[PDB]
This record gives structure tokens, C-alpha cells and sequence, in this order.
């Protein structure tokens, strides 16, 4: 699942993918912002 | 604290008490006098050491007055005064720091100072034991510390602060930083590890970053930077933890 961080419909049977943005806010202001985002996507 | 056997008698805690009142108060005004210069003599160094020591040693009598669980020397200390000497003493201490922060000159009388501290609060601690409920006289040192709360705040984030970054000091933003890991990590090379790290605030990080002494170009050691102090440091934290 280090090969699946970076995938588009990443809940595609799960929930929802706010949670990405919301981890976002989590973290990327520590470390980086635009880096992690893009990481996800 | 009694004396009951014969006629008349003194109550000689009361005034060991009052003494170092006095005490405080002297040590106070020598800080109100530094307290505008901040380039502090040699003399006042030497002479206020010695002063250090005087507290030193009335804080070891205090501290063995209450050496056991005498109690009703513990109710004469609870009406006693010198709650407020060491509220003066918090506040000697909170400012106190940081101009001592600075220089060769400094650390010596800092760190008779925090041993001050550590001695002081052992004392305290060792008058605190007798609880059992919530602490009545536990209670009294909830008055007097929340009372006092905000210098508290300047020592203990201090604390926190030379600790917290003794702690982080290790690597990942430090030790491959720079090949030999020695402290050839520059000023704003450890400027931005901190940046990178977003840990702590700025203002004082910058500040320690003064306190870096600027090591002949940029550079800044490891241990002698912090770590030296700060696990006496750490020890007196723990005291007071
Ligand atoms: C999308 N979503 C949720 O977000 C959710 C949930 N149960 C709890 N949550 C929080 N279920 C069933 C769900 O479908």
C-alpha cells in the first residue's frame, strides 16, 4: 500500500475521499503542502 | 520550634523565616539594579555567588527542619510568610534566565542558580509530603503557584525549550546535515532544521539562535550549545515535574 498512496478513486468502495484533503490540513502545513497534496493528487 | 521546657521561649523557625525574607528582598533589588544594564561586572558576579550560596545553605536548613514529617513545623510554615520570598524568587528566576542565557560569564551563575531553583523546590516538595485529601497546605501552594502563574511560564517553557531541543539535536535534519555531524551545521543550516522541523516557535528558536555564539563563521556545536546545561537542566525539570 506504498504503491496505492498515490490513487485517484482511492476510497472506490470505502467511504469518501475528503479525508485526503483533511489529512492534508493534518500534515502539510508541517511539511509540505503542495508535496503531500500532489502525493495524493 | 518550641522550646517548652523552660520559663520563656522562641520559636527559631519563625525566624530563620523572616531572615531569608530579607534575604529575598536584597537578592531582588540586586536584580532590579541588573536589570536595566544586562552587562553584568565581574564584582557583582562574584559577590552575588556568594549571595547564591547564602540561599544555598538556608534553603539546606529549611529543608532539614522538615527533614522528617514534623508536622506542627509544617503549621508554623503554613502560617508562615515566606510564601510570597519564593514568589520573588520565581520572578528573579523567570527573567533571570534569560539575561543569564548569553555568555561564559553567564552559565556559571545560571547554573548556581538553577541549583537554587532545584533546591528550592526540594524544599518545598519535602513540606508538601503530609497530604492526604487534597492538601490543605496543598491547597496554599495552589494559591501561591497559580498566583504566580505567568512567571512560571517564562522557566518552564525554557525548559521546554532547551530540552525539547537538546532532544531533537540527534539528526534527519542534523547529523547527515553536514558529514561529520561535529557542529559544522551552520546558523541558518540549523535555522531551517528547525524550519523544517515547525516545531516550536520562532521567536525563541531565533533566540537560541543567538545564543548560538556564532561559532567563528556559522557553525554550532551540539553539545555545547545545550545539551550541558540541559540535562541539569532536565534534572531540575524533573524536580519540578
Ligand atoms: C460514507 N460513510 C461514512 O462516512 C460513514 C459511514 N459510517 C460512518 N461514517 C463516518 N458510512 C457507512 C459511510 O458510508
Amino acid at each position: 500500500d506504498r504503491l496505492v498512496i498515490n490513487t485517484q478513486s482511492f476510497p472506490n468502495n470505502y467511504w469518501d475521499k475528503f479525508v485526503k484533503r483533511k489529512v492534508m490540513d493534518k500534515y502539510g502545513e508541517f511539511y509540505g503542502r503542495d508535496r503531500i497534496s500532489e502525493l495524493l493528487g | 520550634r518550641t522550646q517548652t521546657g523552660n520559663n520563656t521561649t522562641v520559636n527559631i523557625i519563625i525566624s530563620t523565616v523572616d531572615y531569608l525574607l530579607r534575604v529575598q528582598e536584597s537578592i531582588s533589588d540586586f536584580y532590579w539594579y541588573y536589570s536595566g544594564k544586562d552587562v553584568i561586572d565581574e564584582q557583582g558576579q562574584r559577590n552575588f555567588s556568594k549571595a547564591i550560596q547564602v540561599a544555598k545553605q538556608v534553603f539546606n536548613t529549611l529543608t532539614e527542619y522538615i527533614q522528617g514529617p514534623c508536622t506542627g513545623n509544617q503549621q508554623s510554615l503554613a502560617h508562615s510568610r515566606l510564601w510570597d520570598a519564593v514568589v520573588g524568587f520565581l520572578h528573579v528566576f523567570a527573567h533571570m534566565q534569560m539575561k543569564l542565557s548569553q555568555d561564559s560569564s553567564q552559565i556559571e551563575l545560571l547554573k548556581e542558580l538553577m541549583d537554587l531553583q532545584k533546591d528550592m523546590v526540594v524544599m518545598l516538595l519535602s513540606m508538601l509530603e503530609g497530604n492526604v485529601v487534597n492538601g490543605t497546605i496543598g491547597k496554599q501552594m495552589v494559591d501561591m503557584l497559580v498566583e504566580s502563574s505567568n512567571n512560571v511560564e517564562m522557566i518552564l517553557k525554557f525548559f521546554d525549550m532547551f530540552l525539547k531541543l537538546k532532544d531533537l539535536t540527534s539528526s534527519d535534519t542534523f547529523k547527515e546535515y553536514d558529514p561529520d555531524g561535529k557542529g559544522v551545521i551552520s546558523k541558518r543550516d540549523f535555522h531551517k532544521a528547525m524550519e523544517s522541523h515547525k516545531h516550536y516557535t520562532q521567536s525563541e528558536t531565533e533566540f537560541l539562535l543567538s545564543c548560538a555564539e556564532t561559532d567563528e563563521n556559522e557553525t554550532l556545536d551540539y553539545e555545547e550549545f545545550v545539551k550541558r546545561f540541559h540535562e541539569p537542566a532536565k534534572d531540575i525539570g524533573f524536580n519540578v515535574a
